[PDB]
């Protein structure tokens, strides 16, 4: 009775509709996260480019808004920079990622729907130790 | 000074060394 | 020979030794807890 | 003569000798080794250090400890029945009651134990050079667990019983104290170093000097225990160093005694330093340099560099480390190099 | 019947004077155990490697070794089928069983003396030539393997060459380098930063072309030790004691455990960064590499950007007037590797090719090496000293470096232990001095 | 020299030892495991449940403000979590 | 009659010289002389040296930072990393200075020279019939010195981070490390503390008990430290008369019966852990640093519950950032 489902209750799409998580499907977002992103953005911050973070605000402002499952899903399918254009799958691994850094090949919808949850779930957990690296901790 | 002192307190650790390695009062086996 | 069993060299070992075997078992109960 | 009755028993040469000291050393030297272990795996100090102590909390052996009370406490000897817990092991516990309990007992238990050597040394009858040598750890503890806090704010900033707990303490001083630059401590080091070398220079100097006063190619059989006279001719060993390291011994009568000094000696040294610390009256700066630095953006010595690390290990540290003093350190204010 | 006539307990082991069929079958005993690990741990590595995940993100050190020869390879370094691996793994556990089968033998029912029973599989340490000979013999057994590679890279599937035209891909070394000066020149110079004794190898043929110069020399050593008795000088020096031999042949390993610990750490070639980790220096470069692109794309002009120290933000000269990465990354300018080389010029980095020619793949590869740098924790947890708990890979190059040292050292000190005490047997001091005749008591005491 | 040494050096080999002791260890091991298994430890020392550190919400730390009534604080700071 | 060289080699191996010029000594001596006299002078007027790459000469010294605890001999420049900087390189001696050329020159001589001691440390162990493992205990020493002068350097980028030879530079170098590797949170540094925090508690006893147990030869008429005339095959101090006490302090069996067990181990304690630490360092020379418990302890919701080792972190993050400020232009320090 600490990580209630009203906290696992995140916004999946832009429109404003909500989808809730289980104590279960959460671990996987994580288990996945570490298998999949650990390398960088650990604690919620990209090491390849500190300028960009996985914070709820950030994502929300991004374009297309990535503060929603479908969105972090869009990304995990097709990777583009902040603000509209420049498909960056030829660098940043994604289900596109022409079979590059295989860490991506395997995953599925059950997977992407969750990892993406993990990202929006975290800050709800970790106040903002989520976007801030080194200084916090 | 400050340095003159440092090089002195030192050069005597060198004398104090020479002195106990050659001016050692032999140890007597009796 | 004739030796006793409730010796002082006995009360000593039993002050720290017995609670310890309680401790290591208590600890062992934790290697599982979670959340 | 009932007095001599009690006596008679107590000091009767058992397996693990009891005696008069025992009425002190033993009890206290128990609740202490004890209380430490109790809280070590059962109590949390979340109410003073908002951190996890006990193994129950998931803590790791190293990270476990019976962390001192909240600085909000002061030096109150946090009695179980004192206006603190008002009588309530549970509360008394949460209020980190024990650390006072673990130090004072370990205190008197460290008392009873020096008296414990003196008892024996008198009974079997031998020079009190054991008990005399126990001043070293006596001072040390007293200095770092009693006078220090007392001279500072609360029992808080006093060492906390755990390893990562005391590992803390080191960098603490390096932080706000710059211990590493206090002449005294540089002798404490000196001692525990010279002494660790002696313990072994003489250590492997004996094993490799002794004679063939046994049969096999092994020495655990070689003459003793107290029979044949001396295994190592300090004459065949002597001439070896006086040609190798230049100056060797003569008269193990002093070698042993010089071996008493080195450690117990220097150890004591820092203990003074530490008393300087309770009073923050420490060796931090070198004015001669500050002024020569002030007016010269080109003047740099390890003196200075080190000095910074300190500021780092204090601006980043402090806030989460001294909660009672609600520190509000904005990311900007935060001192930190270029690119990091 | 020992412990009383035999010297000690811990040191109980060691009973061996002129010969012993228990100690012979004891090295054949252990030399078998060793085989056991090779396979067991191999079958424990394949028993794990995820379908396709960095070979180094998983604690694999053996599997990566098998890869370097060209087993399971794949264009780029990607395992094709989890089989070539399982072959050596089980063939070793069955090798291990064989080692087990007759060691315990020489060990419990095996004939004691090697003189009473056999007369050829029998020695004596003072035996100047018996020992001398066996030398050239195992030397020959090495002159053999010293060739396995020769035909493996030249005949049964060359060695994985990460220095391949299109990228990492097991190629077949057809032109081994057999130039006496270039392969004999490698060892003969280059100690420090300039280059490594031999941890300094550029191409995969200087190795195969040399492992050829080795398979003969040692092979031609046996026809020399098996064929001759010690010369006329070396008679002197050398304590042909039994123990001493353990030392002469021992403190050599200390040298190699070191010249090894440096190979896993620096050498990119024989230590394909794709099978192991990215060399400590390599990672440091990928650091700048990344942020240079990152920044250049954002419109910055790396060529002209001036550091904050005033040095050179992304680029600065070397004491050779070459061009190299700045920051702190400077310490590692000597580092070389396939992902960079093309982006390199005549006087070091080339301001041009670095500006546009900066092809799309070198970005992530040089990005991987950043994220996954040779740094970890005593309790696994890749990242700098104070990184929260998340990633947890610890470089193989890190474990193999740490490992081998710890051992490589104890050995040097192990060389001492014996090489100096064995110098006490041929002198009879070992066990202390003679309580009545002590050589310092018959000396004109200097004072 | 003189030694009022009781057995010891073998009482482990003792036939009645590893018997009446093959009854005591586990009667001790689990004895303690239950102090842990009940959750008893907690209520003994005050220690918190991995769920009972911060309230279900608020991000504060129950730092004992005062000295003379320290307990009263701890009381309400506890009741706190709910 | 033997030719001149035959004499030469007996004079170098003569167990007669005031001090043995062993074979190892023909290299040690010229070597150590070099190290020292260079250094001892550099220690006086050491021209501003620029350790790190950045051209910002940081030079503690005497005729420059005239203090004993400030100054030192400063390291090598990243610039020339792990590169060998032979004084005959710098197009000017003054160059050699900037780059701290004196550093290498000295450190290599003191390195190989002190091994020579390690070596010519056993040369009496043989040229004088007597157990040779004296130089073996000098392993805990030489090695460790290397671990902090050669290994870490081959480890990281360049000699730039090689325990500068100064009092404070020590402290500095110490700290750096503790911020780049959790060496205090290590079970290897521990073993040096194990033995050092041992040889101490211990040198204290054998010294203690040994003086605490001495016959009767003067009665404060003078000293008691005359109770042994050098050379006697007697043992001024009684053994079982000694043990009799400790055996009594801590239950018998716990005190040493045999002298051979006594002493000898007196090495056992130190040298063992002293090697370990020497290694602990030589280990974090490839970055197999101390345990990481940063956050480790967690909560139900996932709130972070600080381990003690968490604070210890900030005390590192602190310096991590400040260390060698302005000398790195990127976000992750791989050396
Ligand atoms: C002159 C005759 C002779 C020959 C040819 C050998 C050969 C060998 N001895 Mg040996 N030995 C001899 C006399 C000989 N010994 C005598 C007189 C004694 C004292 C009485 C010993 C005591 C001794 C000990 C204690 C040990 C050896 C070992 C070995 C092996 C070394 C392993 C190696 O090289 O890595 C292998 C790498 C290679 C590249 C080998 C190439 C393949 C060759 C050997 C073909 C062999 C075909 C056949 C044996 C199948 C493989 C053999 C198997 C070892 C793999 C090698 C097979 C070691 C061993 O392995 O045994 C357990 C070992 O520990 N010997
Ligand atoms: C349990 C103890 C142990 C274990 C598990 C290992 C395991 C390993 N060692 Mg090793 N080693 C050890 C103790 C151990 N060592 C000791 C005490 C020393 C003395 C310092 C060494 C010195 C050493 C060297 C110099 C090298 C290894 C290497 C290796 C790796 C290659 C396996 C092998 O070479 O197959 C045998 C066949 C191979 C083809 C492997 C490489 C072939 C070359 C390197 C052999 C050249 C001769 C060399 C001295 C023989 C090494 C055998 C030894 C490692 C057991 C493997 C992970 C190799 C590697 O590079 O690790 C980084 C390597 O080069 N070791
Ligand atoms: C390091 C290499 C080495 C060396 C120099 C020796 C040397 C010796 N071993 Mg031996 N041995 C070794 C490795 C070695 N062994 C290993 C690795 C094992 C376990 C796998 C054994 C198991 C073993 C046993 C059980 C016995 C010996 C015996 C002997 C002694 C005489 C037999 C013999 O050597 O035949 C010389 C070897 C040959 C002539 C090669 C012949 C190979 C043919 C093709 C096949 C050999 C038989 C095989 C088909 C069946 C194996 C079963 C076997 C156990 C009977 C001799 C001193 C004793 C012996 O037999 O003395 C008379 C003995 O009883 N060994
Ligand atoms: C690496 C190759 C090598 C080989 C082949 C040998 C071989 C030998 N050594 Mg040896 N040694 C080596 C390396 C080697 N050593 C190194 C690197 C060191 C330290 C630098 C030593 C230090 C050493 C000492 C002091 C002695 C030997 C001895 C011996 C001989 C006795 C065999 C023995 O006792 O083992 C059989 C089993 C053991 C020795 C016990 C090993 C397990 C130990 C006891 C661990 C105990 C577990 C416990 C947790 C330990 C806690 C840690 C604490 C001990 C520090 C044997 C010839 C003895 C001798 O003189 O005769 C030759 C002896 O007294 N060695
Ligand atoms: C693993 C390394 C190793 C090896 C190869 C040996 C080998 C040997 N030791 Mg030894 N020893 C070791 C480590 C080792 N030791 C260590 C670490 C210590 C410190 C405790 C010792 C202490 C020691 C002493 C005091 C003595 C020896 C002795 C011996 C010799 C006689 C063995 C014997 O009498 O046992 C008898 C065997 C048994 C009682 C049964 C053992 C069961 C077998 C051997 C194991 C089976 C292996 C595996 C599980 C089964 C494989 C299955 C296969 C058949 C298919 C033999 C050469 C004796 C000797 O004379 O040399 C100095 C001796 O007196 N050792
Ligand atoms: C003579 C003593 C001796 C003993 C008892 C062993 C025992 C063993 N060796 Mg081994 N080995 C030795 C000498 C010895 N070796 C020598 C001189 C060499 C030259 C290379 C090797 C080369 C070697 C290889 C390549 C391999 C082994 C393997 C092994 C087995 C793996 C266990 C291991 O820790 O050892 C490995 C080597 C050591 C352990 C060296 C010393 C380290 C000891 C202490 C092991 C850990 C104990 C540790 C110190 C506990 C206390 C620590 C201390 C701080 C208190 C084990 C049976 C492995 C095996 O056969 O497969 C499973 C294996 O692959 N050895
Ligand atoms: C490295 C730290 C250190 C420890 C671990 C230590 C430990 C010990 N030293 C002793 C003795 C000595 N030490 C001496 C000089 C020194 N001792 C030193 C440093 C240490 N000495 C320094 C180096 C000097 C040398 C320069 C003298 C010579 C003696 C003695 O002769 C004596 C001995 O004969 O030992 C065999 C033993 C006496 C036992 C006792 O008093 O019980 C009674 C006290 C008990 C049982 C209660 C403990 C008291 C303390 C205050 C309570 C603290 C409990 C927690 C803090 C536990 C800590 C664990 C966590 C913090 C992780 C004991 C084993
Ligand atoms: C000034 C400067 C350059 C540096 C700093 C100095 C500093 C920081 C502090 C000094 C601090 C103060 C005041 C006190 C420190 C007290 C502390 C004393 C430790 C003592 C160290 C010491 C005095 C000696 C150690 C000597 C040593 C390492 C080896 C000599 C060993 C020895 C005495 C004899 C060797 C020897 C032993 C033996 O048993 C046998 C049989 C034979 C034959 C031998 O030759
Ligand atoms: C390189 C190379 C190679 C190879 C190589 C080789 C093969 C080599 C060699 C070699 C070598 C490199 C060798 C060696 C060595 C030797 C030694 C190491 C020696 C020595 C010895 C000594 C030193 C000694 C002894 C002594 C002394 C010391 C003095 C006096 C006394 C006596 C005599 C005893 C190859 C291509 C394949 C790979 C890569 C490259
Ligand atoms: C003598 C001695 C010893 C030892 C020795 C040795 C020599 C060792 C070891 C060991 C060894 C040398 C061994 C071995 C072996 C092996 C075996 C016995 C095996 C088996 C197993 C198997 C065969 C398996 C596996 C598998 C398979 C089959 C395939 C896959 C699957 C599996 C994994 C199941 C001891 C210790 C007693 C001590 C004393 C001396
Ligand atoms: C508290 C208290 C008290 C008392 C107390 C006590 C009684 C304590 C104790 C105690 C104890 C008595 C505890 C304990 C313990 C122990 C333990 C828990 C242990 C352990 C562990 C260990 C340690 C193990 C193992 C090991 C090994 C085998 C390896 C290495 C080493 C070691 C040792 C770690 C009273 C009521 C008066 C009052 C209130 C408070
Ligand atoms: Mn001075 Ca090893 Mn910390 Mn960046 Mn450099
Ligand atoms: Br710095
Ligand atoms: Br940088
Ligand atoms: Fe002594």
């Amino acid at each position: 009775a600490e990580l209630t489902p009203e906290v696992l209750t995140v916004p999946l799409n832009s429109e404003g509709k909500t989808i809730t998580l289980t104590e279960k499907q959460y671990l996987e977002g994580k288990r996945l996260f570490q298998y999949a992103c650990a390398s960088c953005h650990v604690g919620g911050i990209t090491k390849t480019n500190p300028s960009l973070d996985l914070r709820t605000e950030t994502l929300a402002l991004a374009t297309p808004p990535r503060d929603n499952i479908e969105g972090l899903v869009d990304y995990m399918k097709n990777p583009t920079t902040y603000d509209g254009e420049q498909e960056i799958a030829e660098v940043h691994p994604s289900l596109r990622s022409a079979d590059i850094f295989p860490k991506m090949r395997n995953l599925t919808e059950k997977d992407l729907v969750a990892i993406a949850g993990h990202i929006l779930v975290e800050p709800k957990i970790l106040g903002d130790k989520w976007g801030g690296g080194k200084v916090y901790y | 000074m400050e340095t003159i002192t440092y090089v002195f307190i030192f050069a005597c650790i060198i004398a104090l060394f020479f002195f106990a390695i050659f001016f050692r009062e032999p140890p007597r086996i009796t | 020979v004739s030796y006793p069993i409730f010796t002082v060299r006995w009360v000593a070992v039993h002050t720290l030794a017995v609670p310890t075997i309680f401790f290591l078992g208590a600890i062992a109960a934790m290697q599982f807890i979670q959340r | 003569g009932w007095f001599d009755i009690l006596d008679d028993w107590l000091k009767r040469d058992r397996f693990v000798f009891v005696g008069w000291s025992g009425i002190l050393l033993f009890p206290c030297a128990y609740l202490a080794l004890g209380g430490w272990l109790t809280g070590t795996t059962f109590v949390t100090s979340w109410y003073t250090h908002g951190l996890a102590s006990s193994y129950l909390e998931g803590c790791n052996f190293l990270t476990v400890a019976v962390s001192t009370p909240a600085n909000s406490m002061g030096h109150s000897l946090l009695l179980l029945w004192g206006p603190e817990a008002q009588g309530d092991f549970t509360r008394w516990c949460q209020l980190g009651g024990l650390w006072t309990f673990i130090a004072l007992h370990g205190a008197f238990g460290l008392i009873g134990f020096m008296l414990r050597q003196f008892e024996i040394a008198r009974l079997v009858g031998v020079r009190p050079y054991n008990a005399i040598a126990f001043s070293a750890p006596i001072a040390v503890f007293v200095s770092v667990f009693l006078i220090y806090p007392l001279g500072q704010s609360s029992w808080f900033f006093a060492p906390s019983f755990g390893v990562a707990a005391i590992f803390r303490f080191l960098l603490f001083f390096q932080g706000f104290h710059n211990w590493t630059l206090n002449p005294f401590h540089m002798m404490g080091v000196a001692g525990v170093l010279g002494g660790a070398l002696l313990c072994a220079i003489h250590g492997a100097t004996v094993e490799n000097t002794l004679f063939q006063d046994g049969e096999g190619a092994s020495t655990f059989r070689a003459f003793n225990p107290t029979q044949a006279e001396e295994t190592y001719s300090m004459v065949t060993a002597n001439r070896f160093w006086s040609q190798i390291f230049g100056i060797a011994f003569s008269n193990k009568r002093w070698l042993h005694f010089f071996m008493l000094f080195v450690p117990v000696t220097g150890l004591w040294m820092s203990a003074i330093g530490v008393v300087g610390l309770a009073l923050n009256l420490r060796s931090y700066d070198f004015i001669s340099q500050e002024i020569r630095a002030a007016e010269d953006p080109e003047f740099e010595t390890f003196y200075t560099k080190n000095l910074l690390l300190n500021e780092g290990i204090r601006a980043w540290m402090a806030p989460q480390d001294q909660p009672h003093e609600n520190f509000v350190f904005p990311e900007e204010v935060l001192p930190r190099g270029n690119a990091l | 019947d020992q412990e009383s006539s035999g010297f000690a307990w811990w040191a109980g082991n060691a009973r061996l004077i002129n010969l012993s069929g228990k100690l012979l079958g004891a090295h054949v005993a252990h030399a078998g155990l060793i085989v056991f690990w090779a396979g067991a741990m191999t079958l424990f590595e394949l028993a794990h490697f995820i379908p396709e995940k960095p070979m180094y993100e998983q604690g694999l050190i053996l599997i990566p070794h098998i890869a370097t020869l060209g087993w399971g390879v794949g264009p780029g370094g990607e395992v094709v089928d989890t089989f070539p691996f399982f072959v050596v793994g089980v063939v070793h556990l069955i090798s291990s069983a064989v080692l087990g089968f007759g060691g315990v033998y020489h060990a419990i029912r095996g004939p004691e003396t090697l003189e009473e029973y056999s007369s050829f599989f029998g020695y004596d340490w003072k035996d100047k030539n018996k020992m001398t000979t066996i030398l050239g013999f195992h030397l020959i057994v090495l002159g053999i393997g010293a060739l396995l590679l020769v035909a493996k890279a030249m005949f049964f599937g060359g060695l994985y060459d990460t220095w391949a035209p299109g990228g990492g891909d097991v190629r077949v070394i057809t032109n081994p380098t057999l130039d006496p000066r270039v392969i004999f020149g490698y060892l003969l110079k280059s100690p420090f930063g300039g280059e490594g004794w031999i941890v300094s190898v550029n191409n995969l043929e200087d190795v195969v072309g040399g492992h050829i110069w080795i398979g003969l020399i040692c092979i031609a050593g046996g026809i020399w030790h098996i064929l001759t008795t010690p010369f006329g000088w070396a008679r002197r020096a050398f304590i042909w004691s039994g123990e001493a031999y353990l030392s002469y042949s021992l403190g050599a390993l200390s040298m190699m455990g070191f010249i090894a610990t440096c190979f896993v750490w620096f050498n990119n070639t024989v230590y394909p960064s794709e099978f192991y980790g990215p060399t400590g220096p390599e990672a440091s470069q990928a650091q700048a590499m990344t942020f240079l692109i990152r920044d250049q794309k954002l419109g910055a002009n790396v060529g002209s950007a001036q550091g904050p120290t005033g040095l050179g933000k992304y680029l600065m000269r070397s004491p050779t007037g070459e061009i190299i990465f700045g920051g702190e990354t400077m310490r590692f300018w000597d580092f070389r590797g396939p992902w960079l080389e093309p982006l390199r010029g005549p006087n070091g980095l080339d301001l041009n090719k670095i500006k546009n020619d900066i092809q799309p793949w070198q970005e992530r590869r040089a990005a991987e090496y950043m994220t996954h740098a040779p740094l970890g924790s005593l309790n696994s947890v890749g990242g700098v000293a104070t990184e929260i708990n998340s990633v947890n890979f610890v470089s193989p190059r890190s474990w193999l470096a740490t490992s081998h040292f710890v051992l490589a050292f104890f050995f040097l000190v192990g060389h001492l232990w014996h090489a100096g005490r064995a110098r006490a047997a041929a002198a009879g001091f070992e066990k202390g001095i003679d309580r009545e005749s002590e050589p310092v008591l018959s000396m004109p005491s200097l004072d | 020299g003189t030694t009022g040494e009781r057995p010891f050096s073998d009482i482990i080999t003792s036939v009645r030892y590893w018997v009446i002791h093959s009854i005591t260890i586990p009667a001790l091991f689990i004895a303690g495991w239950l102090f842990v298994s009940t959750g008893l430890a907690y209520d003994v020392f005050g220690t918190p449940r991995p769920d009972s550190y911060y309230a279900q919400e608020q991000r504060s730390i129950p730092l004992v403000t005062d000295r003379f009534e320290a307990k009263q604080q701890v009381e309400t700071f506890l009741e706190q979590l709910k | 009659s033997a030719n001149l060289w035959e004499r030469f080699c007996n004079w170098v191996t003569s167990t007669d010289n005031r001090l043995y010029v062993g074979w190892f000594g023909v290299i040690m001596i010229p070597t150590l002389l070099a190290a020292t006299i260079c250094f001892v002078i550099a220690f006086i007027a050491a021209p501003p040296v620029d350790i790190d790459g950045i051209r910002e000469p940081v030079s503690g010294s005497l005729l420059y930072g005239n203090n004993i605890i400030t100054g030192a001999v400063v390291p090598s420049s990243n610039a020339i990393g792990l590169h060998f900087y032979p004084i005959w390189e710098a197009a000017s001696l003054d160059e050699w200075l900037y780059n701290g050329g004196p550093y290498q020159l000295i450190i290599f001589h003191f390195l190989l020279g002190a091994s020579c001691y390690m070596g010519r440390q056993w040369e009496l162990s043989y040229r004088l019939g007597m157990r040779p493992w004296i130089c073996v205990a000098y392993s805990a020493p030489l090695a460790s010195a290397f671990a902090v002068f050669l290994i870490y350097p081959i480890g990281q980028g360049s000699f730039s981070d090689g325990m500068p030879l100064g009092i404070s530079g020590t402290f500095n170098f110490m700290i750096v490390f503790q911020a780049e590797h959790n060496i205090l949170m290590h079970p290897f540094h521990q073993l040096g503390v194990a033995g050092v925090f041992g040889g101490a508690l211990f040198c204290a006893m054998h010294g203690s008990l040994v003086t605490s147990s001495l016959i009767r030869e003067t009665t404060e008429t003078e000293s008691a430290n005359y109770g042994y005339k050098f050379g006697q095959e007697e043992e001024t101090y009684n053994i079982v008369a000694a043990h009799g006490y400790f055996g009594r302090l801590i239950f018998q069996y716990a005190s040493f019966n045999n002298s051979r067990s006594l002493h000898f181990f007196l090495a056992a304690w130190r040298v063992v852990g002293v090697w370990f630490a020497a290694l602990g360092i030589s280990t974090m020379a490839f970055n197999l640093n101390g345990f990481n418990f940063n956050h480790s302890v967690i909560d139900a919701k996932g709130n972070v519950i600080n381990t003690w080792a968490d604070i210890i972190n900030r005390a590192n993050l602190g310096m991590e950032v400040m260390h060698e400020r302005n000398a790195h232009n990127f976000p992750l320090d791989l050396a």
